[PDB]
């Protein structure tokens, strides 16, 4: 088990750096915004019926 | 081989106890919350859902798309015992033009004298008695197995390209 | 106990795209082009295009799998009401009409087979039609 | 030692209940990484039109606040479609130009759409020219109709 | 993680609108594209 | 005599961080690769919603369902029926085009 983790942490950590990174710039408006995230999701399945 | 593993021991000890420290409620909150919204999205009816939604949608994209009309822009439609016995439709209008149609992908452009039909990947001969499925010749583009034809459409279509709308191996054009 | 339960969820969710990996496919391909054409038919702001299609009763629709006739409301109500479930054209292929409807639909995890939602890919049992579209009522 | 055992007893259960699920799951999630991988290019466009255009369609539908507005010029129907010819199919794939993307933004001076075809069972790009409509006249009592059903009109 | 886990929140609560989303849009689409069936167009009722 | 003290504990610990590693062994080899293949392929994606996140919220009032918005369903569709407001154009260059 240590070699598995050590050998999938040598593997993925400059991927794992960067999907990182592009959670946060994908998800700072995501915050930024969520009002209108929630607003949209309540109204959404009235106007869908 | 037992400094360094002691050593680093220590660093990975001192190293997890800082991250679980800052970072354990949060993931844990995560993990939490995401696990509820999922079982809460797969349950019976929200799984029948998303089943037919997947299985239904991509027809729907293609027909909203086949009914806008680039030449008249917007989209199209037409008014409606059930029904009248009768029924009539005096001519089709152009919808598009030679010089706006696009291909997705480069295999299904047709080549020099042939021309795209309404079922996409049969290519027609471009004449002028070529109306109604009166002139043969017609071949199919590479990779269009498994569409099934009718009698008139399958007459014109060779028996090469005939074969391959039911056969493996796609033909060879000119 | 909600780890092991995210990642089974996880799982059935990736799952079910995989069985549907073409339809997916379609639907990334088709969205530019939706984007394209709404914004070709959207050139005068206030009021977008919607032509007519001249010719009558060309394709008669069918009401055979639908709400019958006299269960219709007025167009005076604006109330709501609970929208059915199982409503599609019940004809058994035949005619131009209604050609790609629902029951031609390709089935993903079943190949060989058209059926309307996938309760009905799955399942054996024979899709039998309700029946022929008339023109003198009774759809049934 | 104590505390050893209490953390191996436990990340044991929880790898044993959640091991099998996450490895199937890495498996199946192969398939779909590529297909998002592949239609990258089709992903920051098609947001941006779609948000460009969700307040042209929204001032369309809020403009009166009580119906919709629309032009209606009377326009001619294609072929309606036939039985074994024109069954759906889930093959389409690709973009403009052979490779996913997006056109350049539609202005009033390029206004018409690039139609694309892709692998569905149905087309509208023969329509270059004015036809009268194969299925002419019909009758719905014994089904005889004049003309020929065709895909190439 | 923690702009993960706000958004987690306000998914979580909403996570009962997504499942009656997916409910009611896997219980009308199929009627809806039935229209877009018959040919290249939509099929539309005039009661006026 | 300590450790003959607490032996069975030791044996314990030994018995109970193996039983996490077999299954944590298992599960990190039977995922080695294919995570590092589905990292590889979403790096793309990633970028390209990152690229795209600031107008997602907006997108998402247009993106679903495309034809309407969803911000004026209600008012516009009074249930059964479609309120359309009809403009037969009959002008030279419509007629030309259709």
């Amino acid at each position: 088990a240590a070699g598995s983790l050590a050998d999938l942490l040598s593997d993925n950590r400059p991927l794992l750096k960067d999907t990182i990174g592009y959670l946060d710039v994908i998800q700072a408006p995501l915050v930024e915004q969520k009002q209108e995230v929630s607003d949209i999701l309540v109204q959404m399945p009235q106007a869908l019926k | 081989e037992l400094a360094n593993a002691l050593q680093d021991l220590n660093r990975v000890l001192k190293t997890t106890r800082e991250f679980l420290d800052r970072n354990g409620g949060v993931l844990t909150h995560d993990i939490d919350n995401l696990e509820q919204v999922t079982t809460a999205i797969l349950q019976p009816e929200p799984r029948d859902g998303l089943e037919t939604g997947l299985h239904a949608y991509p027809n729907l994209a293609a027909n909203v798309l086949n009914i806008n009309s680039p030449n008249q822009g917007g989209i199209i439609g037409l008014p409606v015992f059930n029904y009248l016995p009768f029924g009539m439709n005096l001519a089709s209008t152009a919808m598009t033009l030679p010089k706006q149609i696009a291909y997705s992908e480069k295999r299904l452009q047709p080549p020099p004298g042939y021309k795209d039909t309404t079922v996409p990947g049969i290519w027609s001969r471009d004449t002028l008695f070529s109306h109604g499925n009166h002139e043969p010749g017609w071949i199919v583009a590479p990779g269009m197995q498994g569409v099934q034809v009718q009698p008139a459409t399958a007459n014109m279509l060779t028996p090469e390209s005939l074969a391959e709308l039911l056969g493996g191996p796609d033909i060879v054009p000119p | 106990e909600s780890l092991p339960q995210t990642l089974a969820n996880l799982e059935i969710v990736i799952d079910m795209l995989k069985r549907y990996n073409k339809n997916v496919e379609q639907v990334l391909v088709a969205l530019p082009q939706g984007a394209a054409v709404a914004q070709t038919g959207t050139i005068f702001a206030p009021e977008g295009l919607l032509h007519f299609g001249l010719g009558i009763n060309a394709p008669p629709p069918c009401l055979t799998g639908f709400l019958p006739a006299s269960q219709w409301r007025s167009p005076a109500d604006t109330r709501t009401e609970p929208l059915p479930s199982g409503l599609y054209c019940k004809i058994p292929k035949d005619a131009p009409n209604a050609v790609r409807g629902a029951r031609n639909y390709p089935c993903a995890d079943v190949p060989g087979k058209r059926a309307a939602t996938p309760r009905e890919c799955r399942s054996d049992e024979p899709y039998q039609p309700l029946g022929t579209n008339p023109w003198y009522g009774d759809p049934d | 030692l104590v505390a050893a055992v209490g953390f191996g007893n436990t990340g044991g259960d929880i790898f044993e209940r959640g091991g099998p699920y996450l490895v199937r799951g890495a498996q199946d999630l192969l398939p779909t990484s590529a297909l998002l991988d592949e239609y990258s290019p089709a992903l920051f466009c098609t947001i941006r039109n779609y948000h460009d255009a969700a307040p042209k369609l929204a001032g369309a539908l809020g403009g009166n606040g009580y119906s919709l507005l629309t032009n209606s010029l009377v326009v001619g129907v294609g072929n309606p479609y036939v039985y074994p010819d024109n069954l759906p199919r889930v093959n389409a794939k690709g973009g403009p130009e052979g490779r996913p993307g997006c056109w350049q933004p539609i202005t009033r001076d390029l206004w018409p759409f690039p139609y694309l075809v892709m692998d569905t069972g149905a087309s509208i790009a023969p329509y270059n020219h004015f036809e009268l409509g194969q299925p002419m006249f019909a009758e719905y009592v014994w089904g005889r109709q004049v003309g020929e059903n065709t895909i190439n009109p | 993680l923690e702009q993960l886990r706000t958004v987690s929140d306000v998914l979580n609560e909403r996570k009962q609108d997504l499942a009656d989303i997916l409910t009611v849009a896997g219980k009308f689409i199929t009627s809806l594209a039935e229209a877009l069936a018959s040919g290249p167009y939509f099929k539309v009722m005039l009661v006026n | 005599q300590h450790f003959a003290e607490t032996r069975d504990l030791f044996a314990d610990a030994v018995t109970a961080l193996g039983r996490l590693s077999a299954a944590a062994d298992e599960t990190l080899s039977g995922s080695n690769a294919n995570l590092h293949t589905n990292l590889q392929n979403l790096q793309r994606p990633l970028k390209q919603l990152g690229r795209a996140a600031p107008y997602l919220v907006g997108a998402l009032k247009l993106i679903l369902t495309v034809p309407f918005n969803i911000d004026n369903i209600p008012k516009a569709i009074r249930g059964d029926y479609i309120n359309v407001s009809l403009k037969l154009d009959l002008t030279l260059s419509s007629v030309d085009n259709a």
